[PDB]
């Protein structure tokens, strides 16, 4: 299994072709761009069909390895997509795929799009029968701190003078959503002719779909960022998600902080942080985390986190945002009036 | 504090004392 | 008569169309450099001219001078599509016809050339209202679409339609129409339609437009109708006062500044329109908790809140936290002894004189 | 499901109704978990569905027999809670309800049992109303219960209700030696724990739930003289959680009445734990804790969903911050 | 076949129901001056007989001799209706017919014709239970419906009702019974059914009846299975597990003088003894107002506590008032959490703890 | 015999009660002739929203033309008024709220009106319909055919998309004043020949809060209660509300610190059988009144003119402590009132503790 990653594809593909690809990755733009530049090398090096299939409980089998082994008229080396599930294969889905992999030809090009697979389903027969003769390319979307680098790339690629300013204020705006800031940087590159973008020029033309997900509201409740934090619930809020989900992701990093700060009296972070087998990378944040909060404070966080799990759960009332606002403030060094906590 | 105040607040009953005189406008005592 | 003021004024030309800026010189260099995307999405909110401008973009693209971003409007082609009876511009109303059958026939149908222009184009409009199997068959059709054939797409809610879609089209987001352009573009109107106004008149209405023009035209008609044929200051403030629907706000902002009866002629405004009031207790109270929060922290107030940012800031900045703290407790207390009142109403009004004229004891640990 | 001797005489009673003729068609039984109401109800559906009893005893080989110890007979409906879940849902109701209105298929009686009528939700409560009023001839009912008072008043005044009076402590005592091996002190703790109901003393003692509570006294004791609550934790974070808070607040309530004193208390067999805990906190303190445990088992009982961990810490916390000096302790409010 | 007192002695006409005059007056006046709507509700309290009051004025509204107040209860009519088989008679159990679908079956049935009586009468009992759409889809026809088509609706929660259907009903209040019509009815059953019974007994059930006469029912019927099929007084109070000595007192006089030990052992002799807790709660409660009035004026002690005034005066002697308050007030909290509490005698307990603190084998066939 | 509320529907804009400005909007739009295609109607229940919309639906149909004063007479009118018109499609969306069935309404818009100048559909209860449903007319709202009206009626309109109250112009109805409510009885009374007294009408007015249905069904049961008169005793029997009078005694003598005097009044209002919840709230709505009069002078209203200056008394010489303490003690009173062993020990153990806590006049103490 030969892994790569979208930035080397191509001398790869200028290599040589394989028996079968694997696209696995979340964000769709890398996924797409790689597909599409498999399809064109491929159909520059003699393949005709398309034969594509999205993978449901409805999909028919019978005719995919039909296909697989007919041959056509005046057409050779038909090339087949998957389309996984977001779930991901399953051991029906597996036995049905190690048939496939059994009824694999030469001629045939295999391409199978979807998410990553997880410890249990990376390991399957067909997996493992494809690993011999294939190549993976992992797509996934780059964190905030490479992001920058991401979009000066691509816009050095576009042939556009992007400032730092302009590079700071897409990185905000369209954070965790490549394909907007892709057709974004598309949008005013067709605006100016001449290519030089400014701050007021990206200003004037930019708008608002960052996407984000529990665990960056989580990790920037622990760095003590308030307008990030706000900002991110805010459009947590606005995409539609269940706060019972935040809720519980940041009930382990609460009771994990609770705890250290307990035993941290008589007891060496480091120690600690090996016996709960703390992730390195998270390591400095936590301890910054710990520092940051006193005794009193992790206490009245645990208070009301329980009164705002009560009111979901118990009165269904609707004011669960106010209150994780709330809470996302005292968890920032802010003094909080205790009124609110009804301690 | 007093006997009757530790008495009202264990039985529930909340008191209620005058903050802003000037807000009520009519005779009052 | 008269037809209607929104639907006589729709824009037939790129210059009539006011704002969204960015969208149409974007769409004007791409047709002038022959750059055409094989689909293009257009969002934003309601009332923002999101058909308006597709619809511009389809007389634009089969003009019988050419391909131009400033349509002749005199050619056979230009005035059958502004008779909305054009042979090739196929519009579907997405949200009547859903089901894979109508979709699929429409999609089977682009096999066939154009019959006298250059494109066929498809204007799908509610396009988030299609079924799954539609939305794969649209997929299926729109991955090698021919050459001949463009899809416009129009949709208020995006976030909808699959990733797989959103990636095959150029989507333009249009923004508010902001009060400036409003209250100009209702006066360019009223001018035409040789109607008497003031200038106080359009600003209030333009406020309360709220970034939507058709909102803003709909109630320069009503207020017309209102105003016996012109439009006047007194006519359009009584109009909104009776539409007016924030008395949580504005019962705050009379409470706050010890007021009574102000207060006494909010609650009866509020009672004379059907209200629930443990509803505008509730309102009230998350109105106190939101300027709390924008105390302790500017970034609190998000864009939802747009309408009321400046007195909720106003109130925030001026208004010490430990009266928002009492008022807030006083009103949880309201809240909670509410159900055992005598009457809504008259629960409501002594926790309102609570929170004006007075101060609770508190129990103070005394061991 | 085992037939305890005390149930004798009060079967004795129903039955004979039974014979008469002249038998409610909705019984309400109140009792204790243990109890044995259980059996109670099947002997009753048991001499129902029989064809031709002799006495107060099933024949035993009629088919009505047959089908009921094979557990197949037509007759004889059961609504209880689904395997995974705890609560009997609005559908069952309803569908017995529907299959009720025609005949019996083996022309006797037709009996429902109700395994719990605490756990019906309120839609199957109020649709059992009309059913219960006037249910067709032949039919029969039979709901049990620990605490009529939960139930809804309307669904309550249409059932004649019975209840079962625990037997006396010296024989409930003489009948748990006889059947387990343990010291009196720990026959009399566990008697006094189950609300003086035998059988579930019995069931106390079979499972592990014995080492359970000694590791939380073990804890408990440990940590009343450091006042570090918090490590409590550990021995209550548990799918039996409601067991262990009864226990905490059994003890709690044991301390202080040894404080006010006091000659019986609940916990015969730790008089030092008890002792200890009454020397090292104040009357109002422990009253302040018993009424926070027992507000939160309550919580934890009756809230579904509910995240038991997060609770439990949230109380311990709670209790640790109490013992500081100089804090507004609460107080029983309407 | 056998049936309880409950459903035999259903009343079957006018002068069959005990109390609820107001109703019966205005259903008499109205059928006499034929002013007949077509929305009646009857919300109450339980087991008072808003389904009887329903299903008498549906037989009256169809009976053969005509539109009267007093139904013959002979004629082909009434006893159809009876038997509960009358087919013009739509008896809709709302708890068990919720959803949509049966309500738009039913709404799509009203315009046809009766098929023998000359009203279609639907009687939907505990309406409260129907979903929102229900409400929704009834408010329609109910507002306007044919004229041979009457609606009857029972409740006992009027609260859930929305406001739109209670805007469009005539609502009759059906109050409690008291305690002398409940033991006069009583005693006419009883008397009725031949069954020996004396005054004390009757008073005790219907003083527990609580307002309630199908509660009062049952318990008679419970007293006499278990009575040995006569209904004692020795059997009732058993039954009931009233205090009758003078627990009670010596109970509140311990607390009072706050001996911890005193107390401890009263309420370890009364369990061993085996008595209701609920019973006891509601005694103290009545001896602590009965002080209170007595400290209010000398004279106020009735003629019954004489063998136990002297004791009771010295109370009013040496308690203030409002520590007379403070010990009703919690045991009050205390009997109204006690089913919540574990044990019921935990929840004694804890009550008078924290009043303390106030001072200065033969198997048939089961395995 | 026909019921007062559907005999006594409006038929001419002469015979609404209130709603000036939605009427003056209407009779302007329909004279100057700027009449638009959509129409929302707000407000609570029973105040005229089908009553407006069915005389505007006459008007445009009228055979004269289209004018703000229909005559009534014409074939149009009639059958508009007797509810078979055949070009007044009238929807139940309650009844009919599936997608299919608004598919299937609009496939048949583009026919032309069978007799009258306008096909007007008339949708009532548009909260109820589905979200498809709501998104299927967007189009056909935006742009429908000339000879093609729609009118909506509902109550809570904000579950409407912002989409569709974007299209069409919205109308919010208040709620009738008391004054004019009882004017609207006393009319109705005097055209149907019934016997009548202001107090009676005042009452009722009162107590229909300000849904005109809501008065005529209560004056219909007091008229059927009354025996084919309606009568101040008869009401106050039907509504089960205590004057005035004795509320205010009651509360006089608390206020003033005479044991004997108030348990000699409970006594009385004993005999007379009266409810003692009714009690305790109306003793709390007259302790509100007197706070909110303290609070301002205007704070009450004529319907208190009985005995207004003796509650004014009460305004000029009791602190406002005292009024918040007695208000307080009555509310928890009120709370705790279900798990008293009695209402009438309840009642009676309120008034002591409120006696015993006194401001000035407590208690005396032992010694
Ligand atoms: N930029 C604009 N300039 C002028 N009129 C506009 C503009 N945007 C919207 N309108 C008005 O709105 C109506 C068209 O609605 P539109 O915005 O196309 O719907 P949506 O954007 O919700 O699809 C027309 O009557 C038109 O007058
Ligand atoms: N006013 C009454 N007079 C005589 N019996 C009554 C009365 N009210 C109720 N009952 C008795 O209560 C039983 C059930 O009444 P029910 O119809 O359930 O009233 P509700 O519908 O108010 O519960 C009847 O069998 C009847 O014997
Ligand atoms: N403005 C009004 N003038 C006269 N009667 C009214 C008025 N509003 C409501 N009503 C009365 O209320 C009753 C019901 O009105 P309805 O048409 O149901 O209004 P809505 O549609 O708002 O419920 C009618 O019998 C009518 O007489
Ligand atoms: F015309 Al729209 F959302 F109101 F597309
Ligand atoms: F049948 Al009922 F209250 F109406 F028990
Ligand atoms: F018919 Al309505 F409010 F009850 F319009
Ligand atoms: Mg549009
Ligand atoms: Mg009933
Ligand atoms: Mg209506
Ligand atoms: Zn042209
Ligand atoms: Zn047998
Ligand atoms: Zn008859
Ligand atoms: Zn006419």
């Amino acid at each position: 299994m030969i892994r790569l990653y979208p930035e080397q594809l191509r001398a790869q593909l200028n290599e040589g072709l394989r028996a079968a690809y694997l696209l696995l990755g979340n964000d769709p733009l890398l996924l797409q761009e790689s597909q599409d530049a498999v399809r064109q090398v491929a159909a520059a090096q003699g393949f005709e069909e398309h034969h594509t299939f999205s993978i449901d409980p409805n999909t028919d089998w019978n005719a995919i390895f039909s296909l697989c082994q007919a041959m056509s008229l005046f057409a050779s080396r038909q090339t087949l997509l998957l389309l996984l599930p977001e779930n991901g294969p399953n051991a029906a889905i597996n036995e049905q795929l190690l048939t496939l992999t059994g009824l694999l030809h030469d001629d045939l090009l295999l391409i199978v799009r979807g998410n990553k697979l997880s410890k249990a389903q990376e390991n399957a027969a067909w997996f493992t029968a494809l690993a011999n003769r294939s190549v993976q390319v992992t797509c996934q979307t780059p964190e905030q701190a490479q992001l920058p680098r991401w979009v000066a790339a691509r816009a050095k690629q576009l042939n556009l003078e992007l400032d730092d300013a302009a590079n700071q204020v897409l990185c905000y705006c369209y954070e965790g959503n490549l394909l907007a800031l892709a057709q974004a940087l598309e949008r005013l590159s067709l605006l100016w002719p001449d290519g030089k973008l400014t701050l007021p020029r990206v200003e004037q033309a930019v708008n608002d779909a960052a996407h984000f997900t529990p665990f960056h509201w989580v990790d920037a409740l622990l760095m003590g960022k308030s307008k990030r934090a706000l900002h991110i619930l805010q459009q947590l809020r606005l995409e539609g998600s269940e706060p019972v989900i935040l809720l519980r992701t940041l009930q382990r990093e609460l009771l994990l902080l609770v705890n250290l700060k307990r035993q941290s009296a008589h007891t060496p972070l480091r120690a600690l942080f090996d016996k709960h087998r703390v992730w390195q990378n998270r390591r400095g944040m936590m301890g910054e985390a710990l520092n940051r909060l006193s005794q009193t404070q992790l206490r009245q966080a645990v208070q009301l986190l329980t009164r705002t799990e009560l009111t979901l759960k118990q009165d269904y009332g609707q004011s669960v945002w106010a209150e994780l606002e709330g809470l996302s403030l005292l968890l920032c060094h802010k003094p909080l009036a205790d009124v609110f906590i009804d301690g | 504090t007093s006997r009757r105040d530790w008495q009202l607040q264990q039985l529930g009953i909340t008191q209620w004392s005058l903050r802003r005189p000037g807000a009520l406008q009519g005779e009052i005592a | 008569s008269y037809q209607v003021l929104a639907r006589k004024w729709r824009p037939q030309t790129f210059a009539d169309v006011v704002g969204q800026e960015h969208v149409l010189t974007a769409l004007a260099n791409g047709l002038s450099l022959g750059r055409i995307h094989h689909a293009y999405l257009f969002s934003g909110t309601r009332g923002v001219g999101k058909t308006s401008i597709a619809r511009l973009l389809a007389k634009g693209l089969n003009c019988e001078t050419g391909i131009t971003a400033t349509p002749c409007g005199v050619c056979d082609n230009c005035r059958e599509i502004e008779q909305g009876r054009f042979v090739d511009l196929i519009e579907i109303d997405a949200a009547s016809r859903t089901k894979v059958e109508d979709t699929r026939d429409l999609l089977d149908n682009v096999q066939y050339a154009p019959a006298r222009g250059r494109f066929k184009v498809y204007l799908i409009d509610e396009v988030h209202m299609l079924s799954r199997h539609s939305f794969n068959a649209l997929l299926k059709t729109l991955e090698e679409p021919p050459e001949h054939v463009k899809f416009l797409l129009a949709t208020t809610d995006p976030q909808k339609l699959p990733v797989t879609i959103l990636s095959r089209c150029l989507q333009f987001h249009l923004k508010a129409l902001d009060v400036e352009q409003i209250r100009h573009q209702l006066e360019h109107i009223l001018n035409e339609e040789h109607i008497a106004h003031e200038p106080r008149a359009l600003q209030l209405l333009a406020r309360a437009a709220e970034g939507s023009l058709r909102d803003a035209l709909s109630l320069t008609d009503q207020a017309i109708a209102s105003g016996d044929g012109q439009v006047s200051t007194q006519a359009v403030s009584a109009m909104l006062g009776t539409l007016d629907d924030d008395q949580a706000l504005s019962l705050v902002e009379a409470m706050v500044e010890a007021n009574g009866e102000r207060v006494m002629a909010l609650i009866n405004e509020a009672a004379a329109r059907g209200i629930e009031w443990e509803a505008l207790l509730v309102e009230m109270l998350g109105l106190l908790h939101r300027i709390a929060m924008v105390q302790l922290s500017p970034a609190a107030l998000g864009n939802d809140m747009a309408a009321i940012e400046l007195r909720m800031r106003e109130l925030a900045r001026t208004i010490p936290p430990t009266d928002i703290q009492l008022y807030y407790q006083t009103l949880l207390i309201g809240r909670k002894e509410l159900p055992y009142a005598p009457d809504r109403r008259m629960g409501v009004e002594m926790t309102l004189l609570r929170a004006l004229a007075f101060h609770p004891r508190m129990p103070l640990p005394e061991p | 499901m085992r037939w305890y001797p005390w149930l004798r005489p009060d079967f004795e009673k129903l039955v004979a109704s039974y014979q008469a003729g002249r038998g409610h068609h909705a019984l309400l039984i109140q009792a204790l978990p243990g109890m044995g109401d259980d059996a109670l109800i099947y002997a009753l559906s048991r001499y129902l569905l029989c064809q031709q009893p002799q006495g107060h005893k099933s024949c035993g080989h009629c088919r009505g027999c047959q089908l009921m110890q094979a557990g197949t007979h037509p007759d004889y409906y059961t609504l209880a809670p689904e395997k995974g879940k705890n609560t009997l849902g609005v559908d069952a109701v309803r569908e017995v309800t529907e299959k009720l209105n025609e005949h019996a298929r083996l022309g006797g009686a037709k009996v429902v049992w109700v395994t719990d009528a605490a756990l019906l939700t309120d839609a199957a409560a109020n649709a059992l109303l009309k059913t219960l009023e006037e249910p067709p001839a032949e039919t029969w009912f039979f709901l049990a219960t620990r605490e009529p008072e939960r139930l809804l008043a309307t669904l309550r005044s249409r059932c004649r209700l019975h209840y079962l009076a625990p037997p006396p402590e010296q024989y409930a005592v003489t009948w748990l030696s006889r059947e387990v091996t343990m010291s009196q002190d720990a026959l009399l703790a566990a008697l006094r724990l189950s609300a003086g109901s035998p059988g579930a003393a019995l069931a106390l003692f079979q499972g592990d739930n014995w080492q359970a509570r000694e590791t939380l006294c073990q804890a408990l004791a440990y940590s009343v003289p450091s006042g570090d609550w918090y490590s409590l934790l550990a021995a209550l974070n548990h799918e039996q959680a409601p067991a262990r808070l009864h226990w905490l607040a059994t003890l709690l309530m044991d301390a202080l009445k040894r404080h006010h004193g006091a000659a019986q208390v609940t916990n015969v067999d730790v008089p030092g734990l008890v002792a200890e805990l009454a020397n090292h906190l104040s009357p109002s303190r422990l009253q302040a804790i018993l009424g926070d445990v027992c507000h939160i088992r309550e919580q934890l009982m009756s809230v579904t969903g509910i995240n038991r961990e997060l609770l439990i810490t949230d109380l311990l916390l709670r209790i640790e911050h109490y013992l500081q000096p100089g804090v507004v302790l609460p107080v029983p409010h309407l």
